[PDB]
């Protein structure tokens, strides 16, 4: 059914999208798992982590995305993380080299998240408690955007390198062209994109959230978690209870898992199962339909 | 004037705008939104026995029920506007007067009327400007100086082309606007003129620009009629700041109707100065300033975006404020409203002596002109909001300090460590561990002498034993308070790091 | 020139951090949360100072008193054989507590109200012989004490009179006495009519009590009134008798 294994160290949990593998930010640094398709008994669709290997950097992971720079050689892995520190840093990861974003160029405050996208170059933003949106573009260039109250999620515009969606806390949604003008549209726990970006969602923590197809601005329907999206099916999304384990999954109301506490949780790269972290375990469950 | 219409998404959806522009008329009873309910529906008085976040949910909820995107969106508008109407409708049976008693305890004139009790005020400075018609500000006879530019016509001048720029403004744009301003505390008068005015105004740009050139010193005018409406000799200073010492719903509604004509204005005056800042007039901008030694309308602009930032966070304030499921300033765990709450802390009387001003002459006025005092004279005094948050945060009201965290970072000037001690605080208490870390990390409490928060009494309880090392104890011991023991031992490590107190 | 007044309006609805406490004295649309005749009532610190600071309520005619005051919560009272007259509400103060005078549609009712605990015997029922007979009109009560009360009512109808009633709250637990009051106007000062005209059984006279006002001043009694033929009248609330009278410009102040 599921496959479940036991975890050491546990913080966020991110699925290798920009490639079958897992990466489990703790309190040491990342463990990198590997999603193998095969089962031994013969029954197919069961799905196994293998733990590869922990990364050590000696300080807490909180948020990672991975790079599409990442590269699989001949055994030996390549790969390349944007990830969120502890001391309210941002940095690549290569263990050759070590990024830095700090000083007083970087966040004085918690960074609540990070995002990687693509152009002629690879850009990371980032969004902090100290009320910016940062850009960095990899010669190295910074941006510094001032927010009207607290990033707490910042993604890119998926197919459309350029836009990006911040989230505040105070629940002004903002789309961002780095671009262009700064600010082309504002919408009054996170919020994120949809599709090729054809869908906008906006999750608050009292669970309310709100669904636009980007007539006037106002929300195309609502109804009642953090969101978190699935990548193939536009129409499907995941909710957790994080304080139990009650997960749901939206689209009437299915309560599809009930595991202890719910660190994070992310959907396999082509959607077939979830990832979830606990406190003492990390484990893979099958959704259908 | 009432207005209403769609909305982009600045000011949510239709449906949060008509729920709050429901609740906060104050043409409005408990009894009649609950007899409109029962048109909407059935119900009698079974509606008494809820909550009014529950009573709030319950209106909401039955008219979205019954509508079944922009027919959607017109559909809803319109049943929202029938059940306003319909709740205004039974509510205007009370507006009729049935009695007007004088009470000499208080100095209050109290009019009875058949479901609202009223009292008499005189009209502020500001409720005037706010107030039509241009000719009625002038016919004032000059009683300072003769008739004259100092009077001021040239300044009443001014304060109507304020208007005028902000009458332009839909609600639509005013809510793009709210967005903005606060979140502009960069070259900010440039791109904000280019969104927000260009595209709304007319070429009455150079009707504004020639009316402005006539005038002789009109920044000197403007600052002046500043001053006097945030105008709140040692006679003065008696009638200024009133002796520090029900009355809470009284004044909060006061303080609501004085915060939004403020509002207005500041917003006015910020508007003509966005408009005079993008113009390539010579003449106009020689006139923004007083040249060698600079003050430009730079200096004015700052005062303004902080009145605007105080005044806002005032009209929030408003809204919200969360019970539990007489020395001790009984008020503070009894009342309904942060602005209530707000109101009770800044608590006033003419006829007790003061201490710290025993020349002063011998509740409801006094406390009002207090609080608008509170906003507009600003010096050595700590962050407004940052005293009001804390005094929140002390009687427990997490949600409503949450409300207000994003207020707690604004204009550079304004922003203390002290402050971002309590977006940490905030944060642990709303379950947001990550992000109060991030908080405790940048800031550092190294205030080891503040009385005025009590808030820094556990910090200081070490203070007195130990020295800096005790920031990251305290945050260490905050931190196994609240149960997250992988950011506690950081902690710890750093306070060692950055090390009879040893021993301890 | 004139100035503008503003004025700050509270509505009277439930405090969102209080609650109620009702009452019935005896076995019980618009009307729901629209008032017919209310007022406000202040036993001042200077008559009652076991009250300090003293207490503001506010009356509203099912029959609510909210504190307005700068202290605290409101009260209710169900009324039996409804409802609260027009002017049938009067309010005056013992040296321990505030006293609620109320006429129905033809009961009198006292009610002290235990203000301390209240906001933070209390109904006497009584008939009186004068009610039977006369329609009641307006009131006002000379005094409302400890042990004691005593209030003067005015009747319109089918003939004008005025009815002074005293109380013994702890005697006998509220028995209570009339004296009937002549209104007895020897002669009236300035301009002089009389006109007393009577037919149907619905009739007002000249001498009907349009209003009336008591005062205090030291040691000296007084109630002054207005009859419904114009003329200002000085009642001695001592000796029950009409110590001077004024008739006033003649006009029309009825319903034309």
């Amino acid at each position: 059914a599921t496959y479940t294994v036991d975890c050491e160290d546990y913080v966020h949990v991110v699925e290798f999208n920009p490639g079958s593998l897992l990466a489990y930010g703790g309190i040491s640094y990342v463990v990198i798992a590997s999603c193998r398709f095969q089962e031994e008994d013969s029954t197919v669709e069961g799905i196994e982590f293998k733990t590869l290997k922990t990364f050590h950097h000696g300080e807490r992971v909180v948020a990672i995305a991975w790079s599409p720079e990442t590269r699989c050689d001949a055994l030996l892995p390549l790969l390349r993380f944007a990830t969120a520190a502890g001391d309210k840093k941002i940095r690549i990861f290569t263990f050759q080299d070590k990024n830095e974003y700090k000083v007083i160029e970087g966040h004085s405050g918690y960074i609540n998240d990070l995002v990687f996208c693509s152009p002629e170059g690879t850009d990371i933003a980032s969004v902090g408690d100290d009320h910016t949106c940062r850009i960095w573009d990899l010669g190295k260039q910074i941006a510094m955007f001032i927010l009207r109250s607290p990033g707490m999620s910042v993604a890119w515009h998926p197919e459309g390198a350029f836009k990006l969606m911040v989230a505040e806390k105070t629940g002004t949604i903002r789309f961002y062209d780095l671009t262009t003008h700064q600010a082309i549209l504002s919408l009054e726990m996170s919020a994120d994109w949809c599709v090729r970006n054809t869908l906008r969602i906006g999750a608050v923590a009292g669970n309310d959230w709100i669904i636009w197809e980007m007539q006037d601005n106002k929300p195309a329907h609502a109804d009642r978690r953090m969101f978190r999206w699935s990548k193939c099916n536009e129409n499907v999304f995941a909710t957790t209870g994080y304080p139990k384990s009650q997960i749901a999954i939206h689209h009437p109301q299915p309560i599809l898992i009930g595991t202890p506490v719910g660190s994070g949780l992310s959907w396999h790269r082509r959607l077939p199962l979830c990832v979830v972290g606990g406190y003492r375990k990390l484990f893979f469950w099958l959704t259908e339909m | 004037l009432p207005e209403d219409d769609l909305a982009i998404s600045d000011e949510q959806e239709p449906q949060e705008a008509y729920l709050e522009c429901l609740f906060a008329p104050g043409r409005f009873t408990i009894a009649a939104v609950q007899k409109a309910i029962q048109i909407l529906r059935k119900g009698s008085g079974r509606v008494l026995d809820l909550s009014w976040e529950e009573l709030r949910k319950d209106v909401t909820l039955t008219v979205e029920n019954e509508i079944q995107q922009e027919e959607f969106r017109q559909i809803n508008i319109e049943n929202w506007c029938k059940f306003y109407t319909c709740c205004l409708q039974y509510q205007e049976t009370l507006s009729r007067p049935l009695a007007l008693l004088v009470h000499p305890d208080t100095n209050m004139v109290c009019l009875l009327r058949k479901g609202f009790l009223s009292f008499l005020a005189p009209c502020s400075l500001v409720e005037h400007l706010y107030l039509v018609p241009a000719e009625h500000l002038l016919t004032v006879d000059e009683s300072v100086i003769s008739d004259d530019i100092d009077a001021a016509s040239d300044i009443v001048n001014l304060i109507q082309c304020l208007r005028m720029i902000a009458d332009y403004i839909s609600e639509d744009m005013a809510y793009l606007m709210e967005s903005a301003c606060c979140h502009l505390q960069e070259r900010v008068a440039e791109q904000i003129l280019e969104d927000l005015i260009a595209n709304d105004i007319d070429n009455i740009m150079e009707n504004i620009q020639n009316k402005l050139q006539d005038t002789r010193n009109p920044i000197r005018a403007i600052g002046f009629l500043l001053q006097n409406m945030d105008y709140e000799m040692e006679q003065p200073q008696p009638n200024t700041r009133l002796n520090l010492s029900t009355a809470s719903s009284v004044v909060c509604q006061a303080i609501c109707k004085i915060s939004a004509t403020r509002f207005l204005i500041c917003r006015d005056l910020l508007i003509l100065q966005h408009l005079l800042l993008r113009l390539g007039d010579m003449a106009l901008i020689g006139a923004g300033q007083l040249l060698h030694s600079q003050q430009e309308l730079i200096p004015r602009a700052a005062q303004l975006l902080l009145s605007y930032y105080m005044i806002r966070w005032g009209s929030q304030c408003l809204a919200c404020a969360v019970p539990v499921d007489v020395e001790k300033r009984r008020y503070t765990s009894g009342i309904q409203t942060i602005v209530e709450l707000f109101f009770e802390d800044v608590a006033r009387k003419h006829f007790p002596h003061v201490f710290i001003q025993s020349g002063a002459s011998q509740n409801w006025s006094d406390l009002i002109k207090r609080i608008t005092n509170y906003l507009l004279q600003l010096l050595w005094p700590s962050n407004p909001n940052f005293q009001f948050a804390e005094c929140l945060m002390r009687n427990c009201q997490y949600t409503q300090l949450q409300e207000y965290v994003r207020l707690l970072l604004p204009w550079c000037q304004v922003n203390v460590g002290s402050c971002h001690f309590m977006l940490a605080q905030c944060y642990l208490v709303a379950g947001e561990g990550h992000k109060a870390l991030d908080c405790f990390s940048q800031a550092a409490s190294e205030v080891e002498r503040e009385d005025f928060l009590e808030k820094l009494i556990r910090v200081e309880e070490g203070e007195s034993v130990s020295p800096r090392l005790q920031y990251y104890n305290r945050v260490l011991r905050l931190l196994e308070d609240v149960g997250l023991p992988e950011l506690v031992i950081q902690l710890a490590t750093i306070a060692i790091g950055e090390a009879r107190s040893q021993a301890a | 020139l004139e100035r503008s007044y503003m004025e700050l309006i509270g509505a009277e609805r439930e405090t969102s951090r209080r609650n109620f406490r009702d009452l019935s004295l005896r076995p019980d649309g618009g009307p729901k949360y629209a008032d017919c005749a209310g007022g406000y009532c202040y036993s001042e610190s200077s008559s009652l100072l076991s009250a300090t600071r003293n207490r503001f309520l506010h009356w509203t005619s099912v029959e609510i008193s909210l504190d307005i005051n700068l202290v605290n919560n409101a009260v209710r009272l169900r009324i039996l054989n409804c409802s609260i007259l027009p002017g049938g509400v009067h309010i005056c103060e013992t040296p321990n507590n505030i006293v609620v005078l109320i006429l129905t549609n033809q009961t009198v009712h006292r009610l002290i109200l235990p203000h301390p605990s209240r906001m933070y015997d209390p109904s006497n029922t009584y008939v009186i012989p004068a009610i039977p007979g006369r329609a009641p009109n307006t009131t006002a009560s000379t005094a409302w004490l400890s042990s004691d009360g005593e209030a003067l009512f005015a009747l319109p109808s089918i003939s004008g009179g005025i009815l002074v009633i005293k109380m013994p709250p702890h005697d006998m637990e509220g028995l209570v006495t009339i004296a009937e009051l002549k209104q007895s106007s020897v002669m009236q000062r300035l301009l002089t009519g009389w006109m007393p005209s009577s037919i149907r059984g619905d009739q007002g006279p000249a001498h009907l009590p349009v209003s009336l006002a008591v005062h205090t001043l030291d040691h000296d009694s007084y109630l002054f009134a207005l009859c419904q033929d114009h003329k200002l009248r000085m009642w001695s609330y001592k000796d029950q008798m009409c110590l001077m009278v004024a008739d006033m410009l003649e006009y029309v102040p009825v319903s034309k």
